[PDB]
């Protein structure tokens, strides 16, 4: 999607994490507004050593190459439990 | 607890803005040259200005550590690039009087001053000081020009050479190093590396084979000079000394092309020049390019030709604005392919050609590097690459292949040996004359050496190698030795004489391996796959790893050899060994037509 997706200044827009405090549970989300921190002596607004800011901007665009355009991603996940199958996906043909 | 933590998270999110930096300070200067305007300077100047003061402010953190508590060799490698200090430590009242030399020395040199006696007639603006000096086959006019280009031009460089030398003595007690000599050879350094390190001390023997091996060739070829233009100029040349400084055509003497006229090899069989039937069939300026590429597909990678082939403009300025179309080939970032040249047909640009975008074919496999590590193992590797492949195809014999040369050619053995010879004497002209800059400029960072030897010295280690005199002694007044290529313009010159070196272990190392029998002056690698898998062995591994353990695995050599040299012109040695079997192939420096 680089031909709808990418500003030729740049989208800022798009944010992805780099640094946390470990793993995540599949399924999880993490929109926490917390400063990263390395031994607890820097306090937040004050961010010299140690502290950094982990979202950082993609900034796509046009004219970057065929790995650095956008491509979104769709995922389904299925999932079946005791209820009566209520999505399904059932071709009729003419009567005689 | 474990401080490797904050050395991990230094690291990420210094590349990460550096790497977008790079890309934006990069386009600035890129569009300039494709579009200049002053509001294009604004946009160029400041992005570089922004750029280093950010730089700096990381650069000093990243520095503020070192290499402790860091078990990974790679990552010991990546830290110990960064924690280079250069001029971070040096203080801003000593560079200040530097600033003076530099941008003063570099405007002052490129406009010529000859001076023009007896005031000849009314004059134009015409001729040119570039012009006069490489037509003239006058002697009168050859020296005039030289005259003037060497005196009236040392001059003004004289004042700023001694005044940049006393702050190279001064700022290195400050820089916690002791001279600037330990800089230029610590470039190879490797350390921390058990039974593969490698040490400055091992290139001082290493280099001193090169130079006595090849010199028996020099020789023939500075005699093979001589005799032949003696029976044109006898006046003009000594028999039993050196040769005049206004015979080598320029400062340089790096082109000995000018006079191919009169010292043709071979002027028995007249010229060869079979390509001006393809001159009118008129193919078009891009399929050069498309020659290189499918050259390269032979070893087995994919194309490359979607969305990197419309930021590029051929054969045209497109406008009534000004592009200059010097030739310089960045990845500007990202994976962002461009190419800025004057693409025309020409025999000489098919190779030319051949090694712009074979430049790019370096660049992509390391693009995934990271940032402190992206580049090629030496700095001669990257221009040698290019050139081994388009020397081979712009041989004769592939012109074949792909039908170019005419049906009715008969094998030919004299056109070979001539073309090899301007191809030898091109490479080696200069390397004696590097020698003796590199070598001289060690010892003057030492301290034997004060001051007032900055004249004989210069002159009497080139005169033992080279053998250049000029006719008329200069006092100390007149400055002759200030043209000299590192003050000048302040060109780093090692990306030029150690790769001819590795141009030919390149060569060979790819014939070897491949398979390859018969001459070993032609190789021949189209149509084949084994060897593009060896080279992309270290044409992606970067320079995570010192370059020794690259050399290793290609061919098996963690040293450099000069043996094979020998065999690469062996057709070639032999016309030479015959032609002067009468006379004396040397010459003596001492004598001195003045004495
Ligand atoms: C690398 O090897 C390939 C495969 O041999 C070359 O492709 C083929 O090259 C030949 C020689 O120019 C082309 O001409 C053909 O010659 C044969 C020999 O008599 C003839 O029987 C055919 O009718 C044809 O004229 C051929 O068209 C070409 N393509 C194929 C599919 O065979 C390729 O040229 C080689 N490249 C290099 C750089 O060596
Ligand atoms: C070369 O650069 C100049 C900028 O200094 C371009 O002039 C600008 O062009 C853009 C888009 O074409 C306009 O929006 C601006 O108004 C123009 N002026 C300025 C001062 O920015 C110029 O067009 C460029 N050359 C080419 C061939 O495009
Ligand atoms: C060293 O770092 C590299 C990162 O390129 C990693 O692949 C490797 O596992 C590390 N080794 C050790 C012993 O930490
Ligand atoms: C190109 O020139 C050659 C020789 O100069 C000659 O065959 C003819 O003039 C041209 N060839 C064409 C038009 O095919
Ligand atoms: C020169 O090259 C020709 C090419 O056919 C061949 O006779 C031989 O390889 C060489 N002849 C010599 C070296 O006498
Ligand atoms: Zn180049």
């Amino acid at each position: 999607s680089n031909k709808l997706d990418s500003k030729v200044s740049g989208n800022y827009n798009y944010l992805y994490r780099l640094f946390r405090k470990s793993n995540l549970k599949p399924f999880e989300r993490d929109i926490s507004t917390e400063i990263y921190q390395a031994g607890n002596k820097p306090c937040n607004g004050v961010a010299g050593f140690n502290c950094y800011f982990p979202l950082r901007s993609y900034s796509f665009r046009p004219t970057y190459g065929v790995g650095h355009q956008p491509y979104r991603v769709v995922v389904l996940s299925f999932e079946l439990l005791h209820a009566p199958a209520t999505v399904c996906g059932k071709k009729s043909t003419n009567l005689v | 607890s474990t401080t490797e933590e904050q050395a991990k998270t230094f690291l990420e999110k210094f590349n990460h803005e550096a790497e977008d930096l790079s890309y934006q300070s990069s386009l600035a200067s890129w569009n300039y040259n494709t579009n200049i305007t002053d509001e294009n300077v604004q946009k160029m100047n400041e992005a570089r200005a922004k750029w280093s003061a950010f730089y700096e402010e990381q650069s000093r953190m990243a520095k503020t550590y070192s290499l402790e508590e860091i078990q990974n060799l790679t990552l010991k490698r990546q830290l110990k690039a960064l924690q280079q200090s250069g001029t971070s430590v040096l203080s801003a009242e000593k560079s200040k009087r530097l600033n003076t030399i530099l941008n003063t020395m570099s405007t002052i040199y490129s406009t010529g001053k000859v001076l023009d006696p007896n005031t000849q007639e009314c004059l134009a603006l015409e001729p040119g000081l570039d012009d006069i000096m490489e037509n003239s086959r006058d002697y009168n006019r050859r020296l005039w020009a030289w005259e003037g280009w060497r005196a009236e031009v040392g001059k003004q460089l004289r004042p700023l050479y001694e005044e940049y030398v006393v702050l190279e003595n001064e700022m290195a007690r400050a820089n916690n190093y002791e001279d600037y000599g330990d800089y230029w050879r610590g470039d190879y350094e490797v350390t921390e590396a058990g039974d593969y390190d490698y040490s400055r001390d091992q290139l001082m023997k290493d280099v001193e084979n090169t130079f006595a091996e090849i010199k028996p060739l020099y020789e023939q070829l500075h005699a093979y000079v001589r005799a032949k233009l003696m029976d044109t100029y006898p006046s003009y040349i000594s028999p039993t000394g050196c040769l005049p400084a206004h015979l080598l055509g320029d400062m340089w003497g790096r082109f000995w092309t000018n006079l191919y006229s009169l010292t043709v090899p071979f002027k028995h069989k007249p010229s060869i020049d079979v390509t001006e039937k393809m001159k009118n069939q008129s193919w078009d300026a891009e399929r050069i390019f498309k020659e290189a590429e499918k050259f390269f597909v032979s070893i087995s990678l994919p194309h490359m030709t979607q969305g990197f082939w419309d930021n590029s403009m051929l054969t045209e300025p497109g406008d009534g604005r000004k592009v200059v179309c010097h030739p310089t080939a960045w990845d500007l970032g990202k994976g962002d392919f461009r190419i800025k040249m004057c693409t025309k047909v020409t025999m000489d640009d098919f190779l030319t050609a051949h090694h712009e975008m074979g430049h790019i074919q370096y660049d992509m496999a390391y693009a995934a590097q990271p940032y402190l590590l992206r580049d090629g193992a030496n700095e001669g590797f990257h221009e040698a690459v290019g050139e081994i492949m388009s020397l081979s195809a712009a041989t004769p014999h592939y012109l074949k292949a792909l039908g170019l040369l005419e049906p009715d050619f008969y094998e030919d053995n004299e056109t070979e040996i001539n073309f090899l010879l301007k191809q030898a004497l091109t490479i080696v002209g200069t390397l004696p004359f590097t020698y003796m800059l590199e070598k001289w400029r060690w010892m003057v960072f030492k301290g034997e050496i004060p001051k007032e030897q900055w004249m004989e010295k210069w002159w009497e280690m080139k005169r033992e190698i080279v053998g250049v005199v000029e006719p008329l002694p200069h006092d100390e007044t007149y400055c002759d030795p200030a043209c000299l290529f590192h003050v000048a313009e302040d060109y780093s010159f090692i990306r030029y004489y150690t790769r001819t070196i590795y141009q030919f272990q390149f060569h060979e190392a790819l014939c070897k391996t491949a398979n390859h029998e018969g001459a070993l002056f032609k190789c021949d690698i189209s149509n084949s796959t084994e060897a593009g898998q060896r080279l992309l062995q270290m044409l992606s591994l970067g320079k995570s790893e010192p370059w020794t353990l690259a050399l290793e695995s290609i061919v098996g050599i963690k040293t450099m050899d000069v043996k094979p040299l020998l065999n690469y012109f062996e057709p070639l040695f032999t016309w030479l060994k015959e032609q002067n079997r009468n006379s004396f192939v040397g010459w003596s420096t001492e004598w001195t037509p003045y004495s």
